[PDB]
């Protein structure tokens, strides 16, 4: 029994002593690939071990970046979160200025923007556009083909029954996959808390324009003339709206004969709506911020003043000291 | 709450068979009948809880320059011994597997298993992951072994069902018939997956 | 004399249907009371107006002005006044701005146009000024500027000079008239352009169906050794600059070179004409051909028309519409353009009107690919058009550039054959654009 | 000079790195050839005890048997011509009281669709097939896996004084004719050739 | 003559791949492309030629006057897998990086059934040195063959138009059985 | 105030007049002689059967097309001709479900299943038949192609050859024409019925003499140098009917001049290594359907030359 133990111990444990020396010094002489510097990123990713990214090997993120080689968002599985992490290693992202989504500036469906003639080919936007760019009334509108749906990788867009598309703001995901597809330069990225756009593209004077489109532009500068804040500026024979100097006063979307701005008059009308709190009866809001919608007699605590009044800019909600005044947007409907 | 979820990713959510598609050549080998299935169902079920729970038990003394050959032992010594028992007490399910009941220690998901889950979790999950995997490849083997047997030999578990004047569709037993028909079911899973 | 031949390998053999209007004699267009010229008849940079609204026009006189080096000048082809400075429908689908001109029923000539010369006395860069001056383009349908043509750069070296007169679009007879009135203009024009470049050598390309220009062609060379015709076998994609240089010269362009690295100079008959005349008259480029014809035409012909003409004008002047019409095209019917209304007036580098009926326009929907291989065999350059046009429908332009598809010529051949009757040369031209287009934003 | 004179320590972890893969080694053998221990011989015991029953099924009756010391086999096998050698395995002897019964011959015939089958074959006194068997065969299952079913109760019957001829057809004719199984001919042209070659060697051992 | 035959009976009479069921997870997984399977072919023709000699020498030579006929897999799984880990080593190296696109299936080579099968198959067949050569060789050259074809068949249905719902490896799983039907076609032949 | 409505597209505004359909016609007229052969030796019988398969085929297409809600294409006769094809692929003791279970084959998985007309790669009406042959083989070997009514042959040509018994065979002239005593598939008993519809396709410009002269010449040169009769291993089997009709088909033959030269001489050399050397009395089927697999590889090295693009030499990527 002793012999029957012996032997095959001792041949496995002599066949497994070689290989262990074996496998050390081949671990020199042979691949030496260390000096990329591995520990950066093997725990910011969740793990699919997958080759679907590029990356021979997804302990790879040490010699794939330093050099430009390889995209901030390679990974889809990792995500937003991961993509931040890899670049906060680095720096660049975690950064700010809120999330965006796409929209569509054209409001011609089929009906008021009818087609010159009829079109044969594949059914598609840029095919279109080789027919002589297309055979619609207006040459800047929209063909309605669908091109921006078939390159959407998230599946947001959707085309509805009067032709222009429609996109979900829960499933689209700030890229641009869907603005270089369009032959028309039509699809844009807005900020979400937007609601004021000018829908429209067409670059032709006041009667072209009248007798192509229902709600076309004729470049008739009464939107710029309500507005204050200097945000709306017409160029082209068309307009466009600033989003970083729009205060959303709604002044503009009253004014436009063709109705070519979107939104609708729900707005503003709280003048002065101040918490008694912490308001130490300044009444430097009495005078003047530019209408006067204020007049009173110092206002003490509670503040009596009424409310018909002012066009609710926001500016008295933070050049406060003690930022007293609160906005609620409380009208019809 | 960290154990159910282990145990049920298993047979459903990330099933070998139709969702990772791994371990293809006994699957395609031996699954001419509905017992074949069952048994190789079974004896990897044993190997992979063995092996799972054995490597997981010694991940802070192995390096990572001689991994490989360090697993490899422990699973060809439990392949050995089961082999050694089934030889010894069941010689028909031996003689029906012959080839492949060695080949177990090469199955592409033991070691792929051995590799993600034992070398970085610890004995309880190592478990449930082997269990749960294990069944997953006997349903799958099962299934696949029913649907080939009905049609190629005209009986289910050895019992008749068209007669004694039936001609079997004598192709699902051969080579070309187990591609095609594995391929047909996990285009309807896919079709299942993605219009729900 | 030795008139040798020559052909290409691939092509197509369309009806050919020219019989129409090859008897009929040649007719002169009328007087006409408004013309519409606009401010871009060529490739380049478009000119600015230098007249005003109620100003008085000579005939010939300049009404606008070349901004950089590939720019022609634009004359007036009436004498009247200017109603309007404003734009106008252009051929292109979009309107271009343009000037319109209200005629008179005089045609009264600027007081300062006088011969030029004579052929021995003007010289090359002489020669070069006046083709400059006279506003001439490519009158082949390309309309590229002339003088740019002319003007060899000192890196690059030419010995021939190839006129191009294998017209081989059907339902198009103008050339064929053209050779057969006028050849003695063709052959000073050659010549002159010949002693323009500094060649020695120059040759003819007509096809075997125009015998009668070929031997009128014949006949007024003379007795010049340095001038010779060559009869070409009758293929669609036979004149297309490539395949003429093939089949006369026997060299190749080179991929992505132009004619010039292959030292020969390709022009056109017309445009000799056009060279001849205003070298003996001085008056400049007002005036071409057409060949008004098709399937809704009463009485198709051609005829010779100033520049600025409406086609309904020539419609009308053409007996009228039999029928409703179903498609206009300005053209042949394999590079023509369909239009979308009949205000468009003509142009430099209109060669001919086709109306056609509602039932002759209509072409069924395409299928699935049935791998019949003939739009390989059909082509002229040797490509595979269906692996490029199934590598565009799926957007995939790095498969599409590695197959070749920067250098197809856009012949239309591989779409007449198909069997499924698909659109292979319109992904192509998408493929193309697009190959193009990322070259830009990505440099 | 070993790459530029690796510094001493990359040494003292070789001798780490080994050891624990030998011990591991030795445990799997400290496993394996104890399980043999308990094994092995008990596999033995039911092998033969199969054979015991493939001896008894193909000669029914209360007997008992005795084997040939191998060297008479092999005499055999040089003698009568047998043209392909150790194809011949396994011959015994029964005994029932005193007189001869009969003789039972295994044979591992060659040319078959996947390489060998071994068949035994038991003839009694007079010359008369008494029963074959399949011990070992590795075709397919569904094609030539049939040999081993109903097929093998129509070989009881046949005298042995000729050989046996296959025929491509239901009718069965008359003497010494075998039926083959549809879609499955090379298989019964080894099996009766192994049958064959039995038969020829009771034929020159019985005079 | 008699290992002309070997050869030919190892490639295309019994192919490795189609038939005896062995090679299939590579098969799948690295036949996208051309390149990468002429690559993954070369590799694996040099593991089962270095791997086929080793195991001869140690089964004849050690285990069968020993009475230890009990530790032949665990004996060649640790050469084979000592000689994937120095393949490994060196395939990464000194041949492109970007040749570690196989992602799982380059461990795999020690798994690789066809290996082992071979090595068990050229054990129980009773061969020479030189017959256990060219059987390894020809195994090898099968599963090149098959898996070159199968990654050019891939990209003409690349350029087809499967519907929605087969896509990957349902569409490879029929191809595979169609080529498997097209292979049955060589049957019966005795070299 | 009329206006006109035109018509915009894209270049050419003229196309030719064959069609899809017309090509399917064409084959069906090339193929109606030998049918009416196979209707007059073997009774009324052998023409039932092709009409439905030919149903069989149809239906199943139809009810594809209706469930994956695609346009309804059965009108470019692509289904008739993979009917007719299959059908003539079979003895006349055939039971009547085996038609339909092949033509459920052929259509439903080999070609449906990858997009449909044009997008396979292999050849269905092959393919159905090695299925049918490897799944029931009692019903299509050696016996169902004699008819009941003779009890004195007891074999067909291909199979009295390989034994050496070339003394009991059909002459060669009644191989040719197919008449007195020549037995086997219903549609290729006739060599002179498959080559007068096989040269009518030649003159329209469907296919080419290329595969048809190449796939004959090999078979005559290699029957010559192993000492046979060039022109009874031509006669005989299904070899017109492969070489005109079966391995000319547009989606899995290669589209160059040079592929369809070497694509043929391997059709031509497996055929006769399984023929002498194997285990089938016929290998034309499996010699074309392993040259299917080939296909892809023969086309991506035997590409023309571009215009222009003569370079200098290979140096490619290097
Ligand atoms: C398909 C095709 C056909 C053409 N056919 C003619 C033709 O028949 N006659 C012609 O003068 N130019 C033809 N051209 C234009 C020539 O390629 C070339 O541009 C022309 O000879 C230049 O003439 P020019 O120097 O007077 O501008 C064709 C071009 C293409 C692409
Ligand atoms: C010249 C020609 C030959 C054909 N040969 C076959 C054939 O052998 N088998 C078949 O099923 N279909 C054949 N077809 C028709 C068939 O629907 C098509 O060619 C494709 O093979 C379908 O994918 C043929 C069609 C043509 C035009
Ligand atoms: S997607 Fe991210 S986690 Fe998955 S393999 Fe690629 S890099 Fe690794
Ligand atoms: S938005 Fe642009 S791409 Fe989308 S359908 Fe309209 S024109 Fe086409
Ligand atoms: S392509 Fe990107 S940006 Fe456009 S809709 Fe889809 S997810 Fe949003
Ligand atoms: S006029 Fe403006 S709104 Fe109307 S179709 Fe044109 S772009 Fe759209
Ligand atoms: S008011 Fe309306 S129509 Fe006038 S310029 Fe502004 S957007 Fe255009
Ligand atoms: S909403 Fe107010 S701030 Fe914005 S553009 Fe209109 S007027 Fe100006
Ligand atoms: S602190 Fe603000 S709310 Fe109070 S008086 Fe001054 S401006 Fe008005
Ligand atoms: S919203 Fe503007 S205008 Fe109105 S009270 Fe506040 S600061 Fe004054
Ligand atoms: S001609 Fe049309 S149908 Fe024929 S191969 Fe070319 S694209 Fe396909
Ligand atoms: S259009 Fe282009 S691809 Fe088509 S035949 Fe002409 S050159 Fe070839
Ligand atoms: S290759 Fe994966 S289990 Fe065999
Ligand atoms: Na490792
Ligand atoms: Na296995
Ligand atoms: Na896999």
């Amino acid at each position: 029994m002793l012999n029957a133990i012996l032997v095959p111990v001792g041949i496995l444990g002599v066949f497994g002593l070689i290989f262990g020396i074996g496998l050390a010094i081949a671990a020199k002489v042979f691949e030496v690939y260390e000096d990329p510097r591995v520990p950066l990123v093997r725990a910011a990713l969740p793990g699919a071990n997958c080759g679907g990214c590029g990356l021979p090997g997804c302990d790879a993120l040490a010699a794939n970046i330093v050099g430009g080689s390889a995209a901030i968002d390679a990974c889809p599985v990792g995500g937003a979160s991961c993509a931040a992490a890899v670049a906060e290693i680095m720096g660049m992202e975690a950064g700010s200025a809120v999330k965006k989504v796409a929209t569509v500036i054209c409001q011609g469906t089929c009906e008021t923007a009818p087609n010159r003639a009829e079109y044969y080919g594949e059914m598609d936007c840029r095919e279109a556009m080789i027919a002589s760019g297309g055979s619609k009334g207006c040459r800047y509108g929209c063909l309605g083909y669908g091109t921006c749906k078939a390159v959407c990788p998230f599946d947001a867009i959707v085309i509805g029954e009067d032709g222009l598309p429609k996109v979900d703001p829960e499933k689209c995901t700030s890229c641009g996959k869907c603005v270089e597809a369009c032959p028309k330069s039509i699809m844009t990225l807005v900020p979400e808390a937007q609601e004021v756009i000018v829908k429209c593209h067409n670059f032709d004077k006041g009667k072209i324009a009248r007798l192509s489109c229902t709600t076309a532009c004729i470049a008739c500068g009464a939107c710029v003339k309500a507005c204050r804040f200097d945000a709306i500026t017409v160029e082209n024979n068309c307009a466009k709206i600033d989003y970083d100097k729009c205060r959303q006063c709604y002044e503009c979307v009253d004014k436009c004969p063709m109705n070519c701005i979107s939104g609708d008059v729900e707005y503003g009308k709280s003048t002065a709506y101040i918490i008694e709190e912490n308001c130490i009866a300044c009444g430097l809001c009495a005078k003047n911020c530019p209408v006067n919608a204020i007049t009173g007699e110092i206002k003490k605590p509670p503040y009596v003043i009424d409310h018909d009044m002012c066009i609710g800019c926001g500016i008295c909600f933070d050049k406060c000291r003690k930022s007293a005044i609160e906005m609620r947007p409380n009208k019809t409907k | 709450m960290n154990f159910m979820k282990n145990l049920t990713r298993g047979i459903i959510r990330e099933n070998p068979t139709f969702v990772l598609v791994l371990g293809m050549c006994p699957t395609l080998a031996v699954t001419t009948s509905a017992i074949n299935g069952m048994g190789m169902g079974l004896a990897t079920m044993l190997v992979l809880i063995g092996s799972n729970v054995a490597i997981s038990a010694l991940r802070k003394v192995i390096p990572d320059n001689i991994r490989i050959p360090a697993f490899v032992v422990v699973i060809a010594s439990f392949v050995t011994i089961v082999g050694m028992l089934m030889k010894a007490y069941v010689p028909a399910l031996d003689a029906a597997l012959g080839i492949f009941i060695p080949l177990i220690v090469v199955n592409c998901i033991i070691l792929a298993r051995a590799e993600a889950f034992a070398f970085s979790n610890g004995i309880a999950d190592s478990f449930a992951d082997a269990v749960g995997m294990g069944l997953g490849f006997t349903l799958a083997l099962t299934i696949l072994g029913s649907i080939r047997e009905i049609l190629g030999a005209g009986s289910i578990f050895g019992f008749s069902l068209f007669g004694a004047a039936y001609e079997p569709v004598l192709l699902m037993i051969l080579p070309p018939g187990a591609f095609l028909t594995l391929g047909l079911l996990i285009g309807l899973i896919n079709w299942k997956t993605k219009k729900a | 004399m030795n008139v040798k031949h020559g052909t290409f390998k691939g092509g197509i053999h369309p009806p050919y249907r020219k019989e129409s209007t090859a008897e009929v004699p040649l007719g002169f267009g009328k007087k006409p009371e408004m013309v519409i010229i606009p401010m871009s008849l060529h490739i380049g940079a478009p000119c600015t107006p230098i007249v005003k609204k109620g100003d008085t026009v000579f005939l010939g006189q300049r009404v606008g002005e070349p901004n950089g080096f590939v720019s022609v000048p634009v004359h007036a082809s009436v004498s009247g006044k200017v109603i309007a400075v404003e734009e106008r429908p252009h051929a292109s689908g979009d309107r271009v701005m343009s000037v319109v001109i209200e005629s008179d029923g005089l045609d009264t000539i600027d007081p300062s146009i006088k011969p030029y010369g004579t052929l021995e006395d003007m010289d090359a860069d002489a020669i070069k000024k006046m083709v400059l001056n006279a506003g001439i383009v490519g009158l082949g349908g390309a309309t590229f500027p002339t003088h740019v043509k002319l003007a060899i750069p000192p890196d690059k070296k030419v010995d021939c000079v190839v006129l191009n007169g294998a017209e081989c679009e059907p339902y198009l007879t103008a050339d064929h008239h053209l050779m057969t009135s006028q050849a003695e203009k063709v052959v000073m024009g050659l010549k002159l352009a010949m002693k323009s470049v500094g060649v020695e050598k120059g040759f003819i390309g007509v096809e075997d169906n125009k015998t009668d220009a070929i031997e009128a062609l014949v006949k007024a060379i003379g007795n010049d050794s340095r001038l010779e015709v060559y009869s070409l076998h009758t293929k669609y994609p036979q004149g297309a600059e490539k395949q003429l240089i093939a089949a006369i010269t026997g060299r190749e362009v080179p991929s992505g070179a132009l004619p010039a690295d292959a030292g020969v100079v390709v022009m056109n008959v017309g445009t000799a004409a056009q060279i001849a005349e205003s070298m003996i008259t001085g008056l400049p480029l007002y005036k071409r051909y057409l060949t008004c014809t098709g399937d809704a035409i009463k009485n198709p012909q051609t005829i010779e028309i100033r520049i600025g003409v409406p086609f309904q004008s020539v419609i009308d002047q053409c007996g009228g519409f039999s029928s409703e019409p179903g498609k206009v095209i300005s053209g042949g019917p394999m590079m023509g353009v369909t239009q979308f209304v009949t205000d468009i007036p003509v142009m430099k580098g209109t060669s001919g009107i086709l109306c056609l009926t509602k039932e002759s326009a209509k072409i069924a929907t395409p299928s699935n690919c049935i791998h019949c291989g003939k739009c390989v065999g059909v082509c002229p350059i040797h490509l595979q058009p269906l692996n490029i046009a199934e590598y565009s429908q799926r957007n995939m332009w790095d498969k599409c550039e590695s197959n070749n598809a920067m250098d197809c010529i856009e012949c239309g051949s591989c779409s007449y054959i198909c069997p499924a009757k698909r659109t292979l040369v319109s992904s192509i031209r998408v493929a193309k654009r697009e190959i193009i287009a990322q070259r830009r934003k990505g440099n | 000079m070993e790459t530029k004179e690796k510094v001493q320590i990359d040494w003292k972890v070789v001798f780490k790195l080994g050891l624990i893969l030998f011990v591991i080694s030795a445990v799997a053998a400290c496993a394996l050839a104890l399980t043999n221990y308990v094994t092995a011989g008990t596999i033995e015991e039911m092998n033969v005890q199969t054979n015991t029953v493939a001896r008894q099924e193909v000669l029914p009756k209360a007997a008992d048997f005795e084997a040939v010391p191998a060297k008479d086999v092999e005499k055999i096998a040089s003698e009568i011509g047998m043209e392909k050698p150790e194809e011949l395995l396994e011959v015994y002897i029964g005994k029932s009281n005193g007189e001869v019964v009969g003789y039972t011959v295994k044979t591992g015939p060659t040319s078959g669709y996947a390489g060998e089958v071994q068949v035994l074959t038991g003839i009694s006194a007079d010359g008369v097939i008494t029963g074959i068997t399949i011990i070992k065969s590795n075709e397919t299952p569904g094609l030539g896996a049939k040999a081993s079913g109903v097929w093998n109760d129509q070989f009881t019957g046949k005298s042995a004084k000729e050989e046996l001829v296959v025929v491509k057809g239901t009718t069965k004719e008359g003497s010494n004719e075998i039926q083959a199984i549809t879609g499955s001919t090379i298989t019964s042209k080894a099996v009766t050739s192994g049958v064959n070659m039995s038969i020829q060697v009771y034929q020159n051992l019985s005079k | 003559m008699t290992l002309i035959f070997i050869m030919i009976s190892a490639i295309f009479v019994n192919n490795f791949v189609l038939s005896r069921f062995l090679g299939i997870c590579p098969f799948l997984g690295v036949s996208k492309q051309v390149e990468t399977a002429v690559g993954m072919g070369v590799a694996v023709t040099f593991v089962m030629a270095l791997a086929s000699a080793i195991t001869y020498v140690v089964q004849y030579a050690i285990l069968d006057p020993l009475s230890l006929g009990y530790l032949q897999t665990i004996a060649f799984i640790l050469i084979i897998a000592a000689l994937v880990q120095l393949v490994e080593m060196i395939i990464k190296k000194s041949s492109p990086s970007l040749y570690q696109a196989l992602g799982v299936y380059l461990p795999l080579i020690t798994t690789n059934c066809a290996v082992l099968g071979v090595a068990l198959i050229n054990i129980q067949n009773e061969y020479n040195f030189i017959e256990t050569i060219f059987n390894g060789v020809g195994a090898a050259l099968g599963f090149t063959l098959a898996i070159v074809l199968f990654a050019g068949i891939r990209e003409r249905l690349e350029t087809s138009a499967v519907p929605k719902a087969l896509e990957g490896f349902p569409i490879a799983l029929l191809t595979a059985g169609l080529m498997a039907i097209a292979f049955l076609g060589f049957s019966g032949m005795k070299l | 105030m009329n206006e006109l409505n035109l018509t915009v597209s894209s270049s050419p505004h003229i196309r030719a007049k064959h069609s899809t359909a017309s090509i399917m016609q064409n084959v069906i007229i090339a193929l109606l002689p030998a049918l009416a052969v196979a209707g007059y030796v073997f009774g009324l019988w052998a023409l039932a059967l092709v009409a439905i398969c030919v149903i069989s085929s149809v239906a199943t297409e139809a009810v594809i097309q209706k469930l994956l809600k695609k346009p309804i294409t059965v009108n470019d006769w692509s289904a008739v001709v993979t009917g007719v094809l299959l059908a003539f692929n079979l003895p006349i003791n055939a039971p009547w479900w085996i038609g339909v279970v092949g033509s459920v084959f052929a259509i439903a998985i080999v070609k449906q299943c990858f997009g449909g007309l044009g997008q396979n790669f292999i050849n269905p009406a092959l393919a159905a038949r090695a299925f049918l042959l490897a799944s029931w083989p009692g019903h299509m070997t050696s016996t169902a192609y004699i008819p009941l009514t003779d009890t004195v042959t007891t074999a067909t040509p291909l199979a009295l050859l390989k034994a050496g018994e070339t003394g009991s065979m059909p002459s060669t002239l009644d191989l040719f024409t197919g008449l007195n005593g020549v037995y086997g598939c219903i549609g290729e008993i006739s060599a002179l019925a498959l080559l007068i519809g096989g040269l009518y396709l030649i003159y329209k410009g469907i296919i080419s003499w290329r595969i048809p002269t190449i796939y004959l010449l090999t078979i005559a040169i290699f029957a010559l140098l192993v000492g046979q009769d060039p022109i009874v291993h031509m006669v005989s089997g299904g070899v017109m009917l492969g070489a005109f009709f079966m391995a000319t088909d547009y989606a899995s033959s290669p589209v160059t001049a040079k592929g369809q030269i070497i694509y043929a001489i391997g059709c031509g050399l497996i055929t006769m290594i399984i023929r002498l050397y194997g285990g089938y009395p016929e290998g034309c089927s499996y010699s074309i359907l392993l040259m299917n697999v080939a296909t892809p590889l023969i086309e991506r090295f035997t590409k023309e030359r571009i215009y222009g693009v003569t370079k200098i030499k290979k140096e490619a990527k290097a």
